[PDB]
């Protein structure tokens, strides 16, 4: 009735084989008593790194060990512990006199790859899914608190990006905006995991357009739209010159984190956002150096 | 019963008498896309044997000075075989891979290659040396296809990342005194159930000499490295005409 | 599962991939002194791990002309480590030993060493050649400690006894084409439950080349022999100040 | 109550492991019938001194 | 447990550490003659151990040009040992054989010998070249006994038959990189229960170099091939005086 090779044909198996299981590990593994072992055929110490697996040799096999009940917690090593720490990811200037952002408003492209500390931590993984708490610390360049009213407005991609301090877009009829005085504590708000992909992608080895991919367009390599969440716009609410030079610092605290595929930690200084470029002539060693392998 | 092995997919069989076990990337065998993990509503093609088989793509010559090479994956197999076709004809592609890198020598030669799989292997540039110029790697460097591409600054994997730590990736070594081939099975890894085999390369294969090749003169000086690989659970959807890139 | 082995005592682990099993002197594992075999009424010290561990005492160079060497035991380990201390501080000593002699070469070298344990290894002299003079071996020859001592008439083991028969003693051979190390476990052997580690040497370790070392020129000519050993079930009693000899 | 490594600590074992036993041997061992053996895997003759 | 082996018959024991299993001609162990397969009514002799044992008959030197040799069997063992005697004294002979051909070299030499058993190995002549002359091979060529005889046209086995097909006969190869000896056990094969060891040779043993012997200069150039064989279940009947031929 059927052709057999069709009946076995495991084609269409949606579930993955696994091979490993997650076990509880609230504390560090304890050490159990070890005694001398003088025998043939059993060699813990001997390994074959070629295989690609880490040595499974235990302390007990390398020395006579006592017993230790390790109750040291592993809680602080979870992704949430490691990442749920507010950090600077954006800085916006709103000076009186200047070439940066006069007029009294700015449009910050939402991109956390602009600051080294936070960037390196996340670039530890290839994919990350999470919600976040954005906190906005505003004041003058001197760090002085001033009686000024601001309006922050999240502008999802495709929404009208404000062209002036009095842009019609500030009616923010559907966009979420925040109105705060610099005298009020820094504004903080909760953001979900928005993105058509299942996770944000720190590294996207590919292009996003499907074209010819000539010289001029090599600007698009590594540009993944599933990460461009839109822009964050800010203006001093009014129709006249601010009167005070402002600055807004954007801090982000990740929460409800999931991360996948760990990568080697950043090695060379960062140069540009969403672009692993490094300084070819200043390629420094991962760390410190000595004078000889036989001396400290 | 561990240094010898036989890999058989489609109408291809690889053999080896000096293997070093098999690595299964992130401990997961390639599977097909769940009925609830998917979005594309059209019923896909699963050519099976005509695509899931071993393609021996290329040979490189290992020399006492070699820096190391890499191949971006989804890409590498396009233009080649029935796999390549389904990839050009369809928008969406999905699949795992069995990568078998081989290189042998005599018990009198010595050297060690690091064979690793680095997901989303984004390439960088030297930034014009001074690092003031915002240069970008060309389509020729980011997606070399077969023939692969040679590294210029392996220490940082041409991307500002320490190769010393590349081992947190499904890897395996080819130490001549010990073995003569690496075998890594990689599952489909992406943030989407399917993606375009053309503009996206789920991962890159790195083959780098960490302990240089060496031998006394008189012993055959031509030590090649050959890359053989096979797609697994290949699935395609989004049929249209054939697109190259 | 017999040519590879791992010995672990205290905080030391010896490894080997070309062993030839393990010999257990006179078929008996080192034990502690019976409550009815003993006489000394004071309660002893059994430092355990601080003394029962591997001490790699010395390296000799095997040459195409080497005659062979020997080390007297109790002694050899004095002055070295915590073991040495308990031996000087205490009058009475008792212990077994795990002796691991190692020496490797290439599959292109050849030679064979006889590694044996000869209890109560009393040394003799040539008696002034004519044999009329009643000479006696010096403290430097009878108890060389580490560094051991080279034989001058191995055929008679410098004691008028045929080495051809030395094999009636717990021995083992190091035949280069076959293995690269000897492992002999010796129990405490004496006519007393305890004795002085200083004036008495329960046995001697003989390492003698019976089949000379040889190799074509160009192959590394420096073939060393290293002696590693570990006390087992060390027990001490009769505490006083530290005495050297 | 104790430290474990003290509870196992086989230190103080007065009796020796042995490994061999003395059997009765009043006469020389007798010889039993032997027949031809043509097989692989079994090599009496081969030793490792 | 397959590359090492020990063959023991009578008072002889062959040893080997690089064997390639054992072939049993036409899958049948040598047996004695059935009570209903026989005709000769006299009760036979079955000397057992005095004849069924290993006779190491001869050594040949394998050279880069060697063509190959053969030995006719029943015959080869006459004149040698107690077997030879029972064969001359008795009219009727019957027996199987355990043939062990040995030849060793170093892991640096190379070559491959075909060792086969060809029943009723009738020899032919070149027919005077033109093939018009009806010549016939001499008693010296058809029954060389020990010392065997060298082939002159191995391609046709000096009998107009392709050696390429000689493998349909109980054979085994001696590939230096792999093994150093062939072992074939042959049962009595004839159309009669017994026959004369003198005028009839139940089969011939062929040892032919198919892949020539080769090695770089400096390695021992004398690679011998030795033939050892043992009769099995030898039975004789038809006693008279001793006849040579
Ligand atoms: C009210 C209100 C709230 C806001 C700001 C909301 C910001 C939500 C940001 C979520 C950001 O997720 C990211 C994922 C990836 C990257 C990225 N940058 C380089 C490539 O990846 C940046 C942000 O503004 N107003």
């Amino acid at each position: 009735d059927r052709v057999a090779d069709v009946i076995e044909s495991s084609i269409g198996d949606s579930v993955s084989r696994a091979l490993t299981q997650a076990l509880p590990a609230p504390t560090g593994q304890n050490t159990q008593v070890s005694s001398h072992r003088l025998d043939t055929g059993e060699v813990p110490a001997l390994q074959a790194a070629e295989i690609g697996a880490s040595s499974n040799t235990s302390d007990e096999s390398m020395i006579e060990t006592r017993c230790v009940l390790n109750s040291h917690s592993t809680a602080e090593t979870t992704l949430d512990s490691f990442f749920s720490r507010a950090g600077l990811v954006g800085e916006i200037d709103l000076p009186l006199e200047g070439t940066t952002n006069p007029n009294g408003y700015a449009n910050w492209d939402i991109d956390i790859t602009g600051y080294a500390q936070m960037r390196r931590k996340v670039e530890l993984f290839t994919y990350m899914r999470f919600d976040a708490e954005f906190t906005f610390v505003a004041c003058t360049p001197t760090g002085q608190v001033v009686p000024q009213l601001l309006q922050y407005m999240f502008v999802p991609p495709g929404a009208p990006k404000p062209e002036s301090r009095e842009s019609l877009a500030w009616q923010t009829a559907t966009n979420p905006s925040v109105f705060v005085k610099l005298t009020d504590p820094p504004a903080q708000v909760s953001v979900p995991f928005m993105s058509p992909a299942s996770a944000y992608q720190w590294f996207y080895d590919g292009y996003p357009t499907f074209g010819e991919h000539k010289q001029e367009k090599d600007l698009e390599y590594g540009a993944c739209p599933n990460n461009m969440m839109g822009t964050f716009s800010v203006r001093n609410v009014g129709s006249s010159k601010s009167k005070y030079p402002l600055v807004v610092r954007i801090y982000m605290r990740m929460k409800h984190v999931r991360a996948w595929i760990p990568r080697p930690m950043r090695n060379q200084n960062y140069l540009f956002k969403a672009n692993p470029n490094y300084a070819g002539n200043s390629i420094k060693p991962t760390g410190t150096s000595r004078t000889a392998i036989t001396t400290l | 019963s561990d240094r010898v092995a036989q890999l058989t997919i489609g109408n291809s069989t690889i053999t080896t008498q000096e293997a070093a076990n098999i690595i299964v990337g992130y401990g997961e065998w390639p599977s097909y896309c769940s009925d609830d993990d998917a979005t594309a509503v059209d019923k896909p093609t699963r050519p099976d044997v005509s695509v899931n088989r071993f393609y021996t793509l290329d040979t490189k010559l290992w020399e006492k000075s070699s820096k190391g090479w890499y191949w971006k994956f989804p890409d590498v197999l396009t233009e080649t075989g029935v796999f390549g076709q389904n990839a050009q004809f369809h928008y969406l592609y999905r699949s795992g891979f069995c990568i078998h890198v081989q290189c042998n020598a005599s018990k009198f030669h010595q050297g060690a290659l690091l064979v690793a799989i680095l997901p989303e292997y984004v390439i960088g540039t030297v930034a014009g040396g001074t690092g003031t110029e915002d240069s970008h790697p060309p389509y020729k460097q980011t997606q070399p296809g077969a023939d692969g591409f040679e590294l210029q600054h392996p220490y940082v994997l041409d991307a500002g990342i320490p190769i010393s730590q590349l081992t947190v990736c499904p890897h395996q070594w080819i130490n001549l005194r010990t073995n003569n081939c690496a075998t890594i099975i990689v599952p489909y890894m992406n943030t989407l159930p399917f993606d375009s085999a053309l503009n996206h390369c789920n991962f890159g294969l790195l083959v780098v000499p960490i302990s240089p090749l060496d031998f006394d003169q008189g012993a055959t000086p031509v030590i090649p490295i050959t890359i053989t690989l096979a797609p697994m659970c290949s699935e395609f959807a989004g049929l249209r005409q054939a697109v190259t890139q």
